[PDB]
């Protein structure tokens, strides 16, 4: 409820949409991320199993991230947990975008 | 160079009432998510379709966080009948137990 926001990415995980919700937990305007990549954010010491976690992404459709730290806009990193669902075009069955449930869990 | 589909986000309860709507709705089907906010999405779904839209809710549910994927006409602002595809599967925050819903991601596309 209050700890959750709503993305949409495409297939590099740029932002194409983020939940005002955002802007109370991690101080963004989504205006601000909107077509930056969200590997721009992750801590680095989480970049490379979440890396791993995206690659399976297109395999199983939904995976969940487990908890990495996220840069907020001030006060440092807020830990993190995502589900991320893969959007498919319907007539070739083609990854279209990405929907991500993310909550704070720090 | 690449042109994208026409697209927005919205949450629903189990019986199908808009408990979220992105603002891309606009430019999706015309309303102002304050004009879609506490309907039923079934009120702006044509009349052949209403059933099978009623039954994707109860299917989403049933298939307990995995995607399901449906295609009606959904009454615009200005009145034409628009070809979406909602891809929708159902959330619950795994910390605890309340109840699941629905998110769906609503694109116009050719039929």
């Amino acid at each position: 409820d209050s700890k959750t926001f709503l993305s949409e990415h495409s297939l590099d995980m740029k932002f194409s949409y983020c939940d005002e919700r955002i802007t109370e937990l991690m101080g963004y305007e989504p205006e601000e991320l909107l077509g930056r990549s969200i590997y721009e954010y992750y801590h680095a010491l989480d970049s490379d199993h979440l890396t791993k976690t995206h690659h399976d992404m297109f395999t199983k459709g939904q995976v969940t991230t487990g908890q990495y730290r996220m840069l907020a806009k001030r006060g440092g990193y807020v830990w993190v947990e995502t589900q991320a669902t893969v959007i498919y075009n319907t007539k070739n069955s083609q990854p279209q975008c990405i929907v991500c449930v993310n909550y704070v869990v720090s | 160079s690449v042109c994208q589909p026409t697209r927005f986000i919205s949450r629903h309860n189990i019986e199908g009432i808009f408990t979220f709507v992105d603002h891309r709705c606009v430019a999706t089907v015309g309303y102002q998510p304050q004009e879609l906010l506490g309907k039923n999405i079934v009120e702006f779904c044509h009349p052949e379709d209403q059933q099978l839209l009623r039954d994707s809710f109860q299917q989403v549910v049933k298939l307990k966080g995995q995607v399901l994927s449906v295609m009606f006409r959904f009454r615009s602002k200005n009145q034409e009948w628009l070809w979406m595809r909602t891809s929708s599967f159902t959330f619950q925050n795994p910390y605890s137990d309340e109840i699941e819903y629905i998110i769906c991601t609503n694109t116009n596309v050719k039929n």
